[PDB]
Formats: C-alpha cells, structure tokens, sequence
C-alpha cells in the first residue's frame, strides 16, 4: 500500500 | 609692431604677382581626368566576387 | 467535461507560456554577447536560461491535464523528467537569493570589490547554485515509479514511500525550509539594509529601488505562499482523508500560480534596464 | 593550413595579454585638478605628496591619479573632450583675490560633456583672508553685500556665490575650507570617491 | 651582439642517456621558437626537435619519437634535450636555430655553433641530382631541386629556402620563400622557380662563396632537406 | 605710421579681391550638368577589428594595402592585418594622451604623438626581435596635432603653437620651421610630389608651403569656423577641406578659388575627417551624426550613406589600390567596407 498520486509539477 | 605690420604687407605684395587661369579650364581639367581614370576605379565599379580580396 | 478549476489552470498555462517563450529568450540572447566584458550579466545569463529551460518545459502539463492522467511515455521519462523540471526553478530561487546577497555586498563594501572582483567569485556561485539545486532535487529520481493495474487499463505515475513514515515528513520539511525560508530571510534582510544604507545621507537616494525591492519581494511571497502551504500539507495527511480531496483538486491551480512567477521575473530586468532598447540594435 | 598556426597563437597571446593588461589598469581613479592661477594647487600636491603633470599616491587601499593641465596655454575646448569619463574635479580658488575663477566656474559646470561629474570645491588662505578682511571689508568686489564684516558671514557669503553657477539637480558640489591644515583633504576626498562610486556601481546594478 | 653556445658533448656508451643545452644572450628569447637540427659526420642535415613559445606545441621526428623530450626555461634562457636509449646511429654534430612567425618574418635567421656527440659502437622528397660541379672566379654557376608535391599554397605563397655551409662554420641563410634575399647577403644571388622546379643563381662567383647548397621545404612539420651540391674552385 | 601701413595692406586686399573675382567666367555646375549621375552606392561591413577598449582617434594604412596602425587613449598603439584579422605587434607607449599616428611608406618606422609635445619614432625592424624607441624629438611649445613622413630621414609635424616644422631624424635637428597662422594648426596633408604642403588652422584659413623654401605662396579663406580635416586630390591639383559650420568646399590651386560646395539642410553636425577615392568622383566625410556620407565630386549630390556606429566617426582612410575604406570611432571599434 504506497500510492498517492503525485502531480506532474511537484 | 612696425616688423609684423612690414612683413604682412611685404607677404601680401608677394602674393600679388601671381597667375591666374580661367575656372572653365580646371574644370575641363578635372573632367578629362575623372572621365580618363574612371575606368580603373573599384568603389564606382562594383568589383565581380571572385577577385574581391575581402570576400 | 472537466468541471474542476483545472480550466483556470489550463488558461493560466497558456498564457504563461505565450509570454514565457518570448521574453527571456531576446534576454538571454542580449547576455550571452555581454559576456567577457561585464561581471553584471552573468547572474542574469543563468537565471534567464533557468526561466526559459522552465517555460519550454512548461507545455508537458497541459496535455497531460487534458487527458485524464494517462502517462504516454515509459518509465524511464517518468523517472527522469520530474527531477529536470524541478531543478530550474529551485536553481532560479537560489539566484535570485544570490544575486540579492551580491547586490548586499556591492553596497556595503565599495573598496574591497574594486581591488577584488571577478567573474570566478560568480561563476562559483552559481556552480554552488546549481549544485545545491541538484542536492534539493536529487530524492525525486529514486522513489517514482509507475503502476498498471487491472481495472480499465490506465498508466499514471506516482511516487512510492514505504510503510516506513518517517521519510516523508524529513524530506518535505528539508524542502520546505530550504526552498522558501532561507531566501526569504536573505532578501528582506539585504534589501531592508540596503534601503536605510542608501537613504541614510544624500547623493544616493533615487526613490527607484523601493519600487524594485516591493515588486520583487511581494511578489515572491505571494506567487510562492499557496504551493508550499499545499505541498506541505499533502505531504502529512493521510491517503483515505477528507480533507484529502480539496487538495487533491487545487494542486493544479497552486501550481500554475507558482509557475507564473517565472514568466513575471523577466519583465523587471527589461523595463528597470535602462538602455535596453540602444542594446538591441548593438547586440543584433 | 600552413605555418600560420603559429602566427594565430602569437595573436591569441597578444590578446590575452592585452585583456590582462586592461583588467589590472582598470582598478584606479582619475582626477582632474582644473583651476586659476597662483590658486595653492602646486602647495597642496606637495603636501599630499609643459606638457602634462600626473602625480599619484596610494591612501587607505585606494590608488588615485591627479593630472594638472595648467601649463598649456590654448582654448580649452581642444582637449576638454580628453578627460571625459573622469571621476570628479578639483577645483580651487583664493579667498584674497576673482571674477575670472567665477567665470571659469560656470563654464565648466554648464559643459555638455561634464553634466554629471561631480565637483570637489577648495577656499584656500584663511589666516590671511582674515587679516585682510580686518584691514578692509569685502565690499571692494562685492558692493552688493549687506551684512556685517566678520569672517563666517563672509565666507558663507563667498560660498553662497560660488555655489549659485549650479544648473543641474544630478550635481553634489562639496566645499571646504581648508584654511592650510594638513591631513584632511585626502580624508574628504576619499569619503567624496566613496559616494561616488557607491552611486556608480548602484547606477551600473539597475537600481537608479 | 646574438650569440649562442653549446655545451653537454663526449662519449656515450649504448643505452645510456645526456643532455643538451643551449645559452641565448643577445635578443628577446621568450618571443622565438626553437629547433634541434642535426648532421652527420659526413652527410647532410636532418631535423630532430621544436618548442614552440609559450611551451604549447611540440612536435618530434619519427625516427626519435617516444625517446627525446624538449623543454624550455625561459627566466634561464636555456633550452633543453633529454635524450634516452642512445644507439649506434644517434652519432651527429647538434645545432641550435632560431625562428619567429608572423607575417614578413623571416625564420631560421641565425645559426649556432654545434656540438658533438659520439657513441661507440606520407613525406615530400627533395631531389638534387648534382654532387659535384667545378666553377671558375667571374663565371656563373646555377643549381637545381625538385619536389615530389607542388610547394605552392592557395595563399600564393611558395615555401622553399636556400642555406649555404662554408667549410668549418656553421651554415646561414641566402634566400627564403623562393624571391626573397635576407639581411646582410649580398645581391649577387637570386632565386626562381615554378611548381616543382627551382633554380639559385650565383653570378659574379668570388672566392668566398665556396661550399654546400642545401634546399629545404616548410609546407609540412616533417620538414625535410636535401642531398646538396659541393662546389669547389 | 600704422594707418598708412594698415591702408596699404587693405589696397592690397582689394586688390587680390577684384584679380580673383575678374576670372570667374563659368562655374562648375554648368559646365557639368551634361554628364550622367552615378546613381546609388550600397556598401557592406566585411571585418571587424575589436582589440581597443577606449576611444580609438587615428589610423593609417601602409603602401601595400594589407596593414594597418591604431592608436587609443589606453596607451597601446597596436598593428592589425586586415585580410586575416589578425594581431602582429603590440607597442605600449609612455603617455596614454596620444591623437595621432602615422606609418612610413618603406615599413621600417612608425610615429605617434599626443599631449606630451613630443614626437616618437619607433623601429620595427631591430635584430633583436623587440620594437624600441629610436629617436624622441622635441622643441614644440604646445601639443601636437599631425605628422606625416616624406622619407626615411624627415618628417613633418603640425602642432599647437601655430606653426610646423621640418626635422632630421639622424639628429634630432629642426631644420626649417614655418610660421604665418594665427590660430591652432589640427591638419596637414602632403602632395603626391612631396615638394609642397597645405595646412589649416582654427583661423578659417588654409595655405600652402614650399618645402625646400619655407615660404607661403598662396592663401584660401573660405570657411568660417575652424578646420578639421584637409586632403589633396589625387590629381594634385586641388583639395577638399571640412570645418565645424557642417559644409566641404573644393578649391583650385590654379585658378585660386573655391569651386563647390557640400552642405545639406537636415545635417547640422560638423565634419571629423574627408577623404577621396582613386579617380577623385567620390568624397567621404565622417560626421559627428555617428554616421559618414559618400557625395558627389563634380555634381554635389548625396550618393549614399554609411551607418553602423555608435559614436563619433573620428577617422577614415582608402586604400593606395583603391579596395576598402576603413572607419574608426569612440566605440572602441573598426570596420572595413566594401
């Protein structure tokens, strides 16, 4: 369980 | 200033003998001599590429 | 269709962009020949390249917010291009941080810049620049990986931290602290002591450079608050949150006010620089 | 190509050597030293220790260079464009003389290529401008002045007039009288430089 | 008052490894280059060794690569040669010239002296197909090269020069660049040619011009001489 | 008896008036107006000379129309090559305040002078491969402002003090000096014969010398403001003069009088240097407009114009073979057109 999703820009 | 004042005049009184020609004659002097030697000038005549040294 | 604030997002983008590729490029172009000639031009060389390398890297978002998060390259790309993307605005804020402790020294010691100056003492700078810039950046090509699952096939990258909490919360709060503290501090501290130096006693006071200190710094404050505030919150809430998902719809908006500092920072150079327009036609 | 490598590598050492050259050159301050004549320029160079005379000093980690013109008897325009981009000028004038050093005065303020080079003001010979004025007032070439015939008012007056020939808010003009001290007049001039050139590199920086 | 002077000659065994120095007084030596050529005992002149100014370029012969190195010490004026692993064939007389690089310059201008050294026990070729020719005082004389590749340059500029060697001196320069006459020679010699030929003139011969021509090319680094001409009264 | 001397000088003038102005039959123009024009002249930057770093004033070419001589206000008189922008000597001079420069038609010297009233000359042909000074010359009162050589054993020098001179450089010895100007003496140009020189001064004056006999023959007063540039026509018998009232008059020295003159109603700026070309149609004259002007000889007609710096045009040259036109100017920089 390690996922969140994280923008292109950050 | 007696000297100054003689050698103006003295000065002046040389310059009063000299020869003088018309103006039409140097500038048919001038004329024949632009006319004569334009022939050879590279600034009128734009210089072909080939033989330009700055190209 | 998209009934998200990503549509202000999507706007501010595209105008950022059109005025982002010009600007700092007939600035970077007007620098690149000042140089070997004059010690001032350097800093802005750098920061000019950063500004544009960020504007030209700048339309990758906007097709990846059209579509709904699908990721055409491979792993490679996305492990590579989020560090290179990061690295020139964090490089562009630590040379404005430079180049206002420069502007400092410049003012408060008169006689030991004439004896020694060069353009090692700058190039140096913005090597160290650069290199703190990479050391920030460098926990991003490490932790980002890709997933494909099986429900209706879609690939999105995403970065992935162990059960392990404790590394996120020191890798945020080191980000944090040195991408928007430090420079803070340093440009109100050079600025404020630079301003009562100058205006101490007369032949010096211009009544311009108040001007140029406000625009720049609440500028950076108010283009810079909102993206790490919502960063840094993000970075501790938990994934199956409420509170979750109103950051979740911002980031892209966060964002692109973040990115419009970097198409705003060129306009000050052009119209402060006095002679700009008699430098044109000498640099052309 | 042919043996002209070596003559390119004999040129890039030629122009190394005259960037090295122009780079060490570049680290001093010039200053023209215009005035009348019998004015005490002569004194005060000696004191700070026909063609052209550059006398120069090193005081408190700065090297400056002061060039006297005055042995050239022409019009000045021939060779005022010469010393432009100097950094100030260090005019002089006598307190026991006049009209001439305040037309000289305004015709180097109001020149075109000297609009925003700043101006170093001397009053020499105060002892003695004292004992004259004690033995006559000043209304022999001020016949205009009002006020009583003490010293101060006097030279606030003498200052007053000098100062007046400005017609450019860009100019910071510094008077002094010196009054033949010693050891102040390098102190002045280097506190004037220091402003100077803290409002040059503010200037080259963008911020005026 | 140029002058340079040698020392570091003798005996040398197989294998072993000198020196070579050589002493400039006299001129501006941080602004020429220099040059190690070499003659045999009883045959022609060869190039070993340069070092350009400012110590940036150097270039060695092929037959002495990898073995010698070449060093300059300018505050000294001093110029070295570190040569190891000397063979049978290494046995020669030394000399050391000066040149300088620029437009109008004229190298190879001034010659040493020479030292000895004995040891017990893709190119242009030039041709001159004469050994031996007898003159006569107030006739004229005339020698001849040859060159496998055309000297001649897109520039318009022929490299070719032209060196004498009186008996037991030290040779100088007469011609160079194929038309032009160097200081202090007199006008009686004069030089032409065309492509691959080339013809020196010695009209008005006198007792004092008596000795060995040699023609050499400065086109390429390899630089390369002749066999040379003895003309003997 | 001042008066009677004063009104024998005013005759004499009077005189000299009318003689002139009774051979005065026909003018230029006339004559001329049946000739075809030259049409436009587009000319192009080729090279790039930036060595200097500070407010280059003089230049000169040599006699074979490959090299080249700059001087600068930062105390370096440097020798390019043209044809491959290329750097070959490099002379530091003593005093920084320098204004002319001049090149000898063998190549063996060269000269410079300034603010320093004194005249150096430099030998570049020394065996020990280094440039030294040969000869300092000296006895001038004020600043020198021209020199130009006639051989390799005299020069000739223009200077401040109202008057010229002829030395010997084997001894350092004035030999003729000359004398009649009133104001400071700035140009000096040589005929092609060498045996007779003009010059002008702040006067508005010019006249003409006899080198072997320093005497002056004939005397022009035409402008109205002072001289700053002066040049024969290649023919020699005429020449071109510019002064600061921003005009360029011609005169003859047979006739004795000014033939044409070069001004234009939108140019205020004066003039800073003239020049001709190889068969005397064209004429080039610097201005202090940060640009230069190339005109009609025989029709007094704009022809052209030349743009591409940013400062004062304080200097200009043509080759002897007529090839290029080389332009120097505060900028720091120099340019060679085509």
């Amino acid at each position: 369980y390690s996922f969140k999703d994280m923008p292109l820009x950050r | 200033s007696i000297a100054q004042a003689r050698k103006l005049v003295e000065q002046l009184k040389m310059e009063a003998n000299i020869d003088r020609i018309k103006v039409s004659k140097a500038a048919a002097d001038l004329m024949a001599y632009c006319e004569a030697h334009a022939k050879e000038d590279p600034l009128l005549t734009p210089v072909p590429a080939s033989e330009n040294p700055f190209r | 269709t998209l009934r998200v604030p990503d549509i202000l997002a999507l706007v501010i983008f595209a105008v950022v962009f059109l005025v982002g590729v010009l600007g700092n490029a007939l600035v970077v172009w007007v620098t690149a020949f000042e140089a070997k000639r004059t010690i001032n031009a350097i800093w802005f060389l750098n920061l000019a390249v950063a500004d544009f390398l960020s504007c030209l890297a700048l339309p990758i978002l906007f097709t990846s917010i059209v579509q709904h998060h699908h990721w055409p390259f491979g792993g490679a790309a996305c492990s590579i291009l989020p560090s290179l993307i990061l690295l020139n605005m964090y490089a562009s804020i630590l040379l404005l941080a430079t180049i206002s402790a420069d502007r400092f020294l410049l003012v408060f010691k008169p006689i030991w810049c004439q004896n020694f100056r060069g353009a090692g003492l700058a190039w140096i700078a913005c090597a160290v620049a650069w290199g703190l810039a990479l050391l920030l950046t460098i926990p991003s090509f490490l932790y980002r990986v890709v997933r494909e699952e099986y429900f209706p096939p879609k690939v999105l990258c995403g970065v992935d931290y162990s059960h392990d909490k404790r590394r996120e919360r020191a890798v945020a709060i080191v980000r944090l602290v040195l991408g928007f503290l430090w420079p803070l501090l340093t440009l109100t501290i050079c600025y404020t002591f630079i301003l009562l130096r100058t205006w101490s006693r007369r032949a010096t006071r211009s009544t311009k450079t108040l001007k140029v200190v406000v625009a720049v710094v609440a500028s950076f404050f108010i283009f810079w608050l909102p993206y790490q505030v919502t960063g840094i919150m993000m970075s501790f809430l938990e994934p199956s949150s409420p509170t979750f998902l109103l950051l979740k719809k911002l980031d892209s908006l966060c964002v692109s006010f973040a990115y419009i500092n970097c198409c705003i920072n060129p306009i000050i150079y052009v119209v402060a620089g006095q002679g700009f327009q008699g430098r044109l036609r000498k640099s052309l | 190509s042919a043996e002209e490598r070596a003559a390119l590598e004999r040129s890039k050492a030629i122009e190394k050597n005259l960037k090295e050259d122009g780079i060490s050159a570049a680290k001093d301050v010039k200053l023209l030293l215009l005035g009348a004549d019998n004015s005490g320029k002569s004194t005060i160079v000696k004191q700070m220790k026909t063609g052209i005379v550059e006398t120069h000093f090193t005081f408190k980690n700065l090297h400056f260079r002061l060039f006297d013109v005055g042995g050239q008897r022409s019009e000045r325009k021939k060779w005022i464009h010469c010393f432009e981009d100097v950094t100030a000028i260090i005019f002089c004038v006598d307190l026991s003389d006049m009209h001439e050093s305040l037309m000289l005065f305004d015709s180097i303020c109001n020149n075109k290529f000297f609009i925003d080079t700043s101006i170093i003001l001397f009053l020499n010979k105060k002892d003695l401008f004292g004992e004259k004025i004690k033995k006559s007032p000043l209304t022999i070439c001020f016949p205009e002045y009002t006020g009583p015939n003490t010293y101060e008012d006097a030279a606030a007056y003498i200052q007053a007039q000098f100062e007046s020939k400005n017609r450019s808010p860009n100019k910071e003009i510094y008077c002094h009288m010196t009054c033949a001290t010693d050891t102040n007049n390098a102190q002045v001039i280097f506190d004037a430089v220091t402003d100077i050139i803290i409002a040059n590199n503010l200037r080259g920086c963008g911020l005026y | 008052d140029v002058q340079l002077v040698e020392s570091g000659g003798g005996l040398v065994q197989p294998g072993g490894s000198r020196k070579l120095s050589c002493s400039a007084s006299g001129f501006a030596f941080s602004s020429f280059g220099m040059h190690w050529v070499r003659q045999a005992p009883e045959k022609g002149l060869e190039w070993v060794a340069y070092i350009s100014s400012g110590s940036g370029t150097i270039y060695y012969a092929d037959t002495v690569k990898g073995r010698f190195t070449i060093s300059r010490d300018d505050p000294k004026n001093t110029l070295f040669l570190q040569m190891t692993s000397l063979r049978s064939e290494d046995t020669a007389m030394y000399y050391c010239v000066r040149s300088i690089y620029y437009y109008g310059s004229s190298p190879f201008d001034f010659w040493g002296q020479g030292t000895t050294l004995t040891v017990s026990s893709s190119d242009i070729v030039m041709t001159q197909a004469t050994s031996s020719v007898p003159v006569t005082p107030g006739e004229s004389v005339s020698i001849s090269c040859r060159s496998s590749k055309s000297l001649l340059h897109s520039n318009g500029n022929t490299y070719l020069y032209w060196f004498l060697q009186r008996p037991g001196q030290s040779p100088q320069l007469l011609i160079y660049r194929m038309s032009n006459l160097a200081s202090g020679v007199p006008d009686r010699f004069s030089g032409s040619g065309s492509g691959t030929a080339f013809t020196l003139t010695i009209s008005r011969l006198e007792a004092e011009d008596v000795g060995v021509y040699y023609c050499m090319q400065h086109l390429e680094y390899p630089l390369t001489f002749g066999a040379g001409t003895k003309l003997e009264l | 008896e001042l008066d009677q001397l004063r009104q024998e000088a005013e005759q004499l003038k009077n005189q000299i008036r009318d003689a002139r102005k009774a051979c005065a039959d026909a003018t230029l123009s006339q004559i001329t107006n049946n000739i075809d024009p030259v049409g436009r002249i587009q000319m192009r930057t080729r090279r790039t000379l930036r060595g200097h770093l500070a407010k280059i004033y003089a230049m000169h070419w040599g006699t074979d129309s490959r090299l080249l001589v700059s001087a600068s206000q930062d105390g370096k008189l440097i020798i390019w090559d043209s044809y491959t922008t290329n750097k070959v000597h490099a002379i530091p001079l003593r005093s920084s305040w320098v204004m002319t420069c001049a090149y000898a038609p063998s190549g063996n010297y060269v000269a410079c002078g300034g603010l320093d009233n004194i005249c150096s000359i430099y030998n570049l042909k020394t065996r020990e491969g280094n440039v030294r000074v040969s000869r300092e010359l000296a006895g001038h009162t004020g600043y020198l402002s021209c020199c130009r050589f006639l051989d390799d054993n005299q020069i000739v020098t223009s200077s401040g003090d109202t008057t010229c001179a002829l030395w010997d450089i084997e001894t350092g010895q004035q030999t003729t000096t000359f004398t009649g100007h009133t104001g400071d003496v700035m140009s000096l140009s040589l005929a092609p014969d060498t045996r007779l020189f003009v010059s002008g001064a702040c006067d508005a004056s010019a006249k003409l010398w006899d080198v072997r006999e320093g005497m002056c023959r004939q005397t022009f007063t035409g402008h109205e403001s002072d001289i700053n540039a002066i040049c024969f026509f290649p023919n020699g018998n005429a020449f071109a003069t510019g002064s600061d009232d921003a005009t360029c008059r011609l005169f003859d020295l047979r006739a004795d009088q000014e033939l044409m003159t070069y001004s234009h109603d939108n140019i205020i700026c004066g003039i800073t240097s003239v020049s001709f070309s190889k068969s005397g149609r064209l004429l080039l004259a610097g201005y202090d407009d940060f640009n230069c002007n190339v005109w009609d000889a025989l029709k007094a007609d704009r022809a052209g114009v030349l743009a591409g710096h940013d400062n004062r045009v304080s200097c200009l040259g043509v080759t002897d073979d007529g090839m290029a036109v080389a332009t120097g100017s505060w900028d720091s920089f120099l340019k060679i057109w085509n």
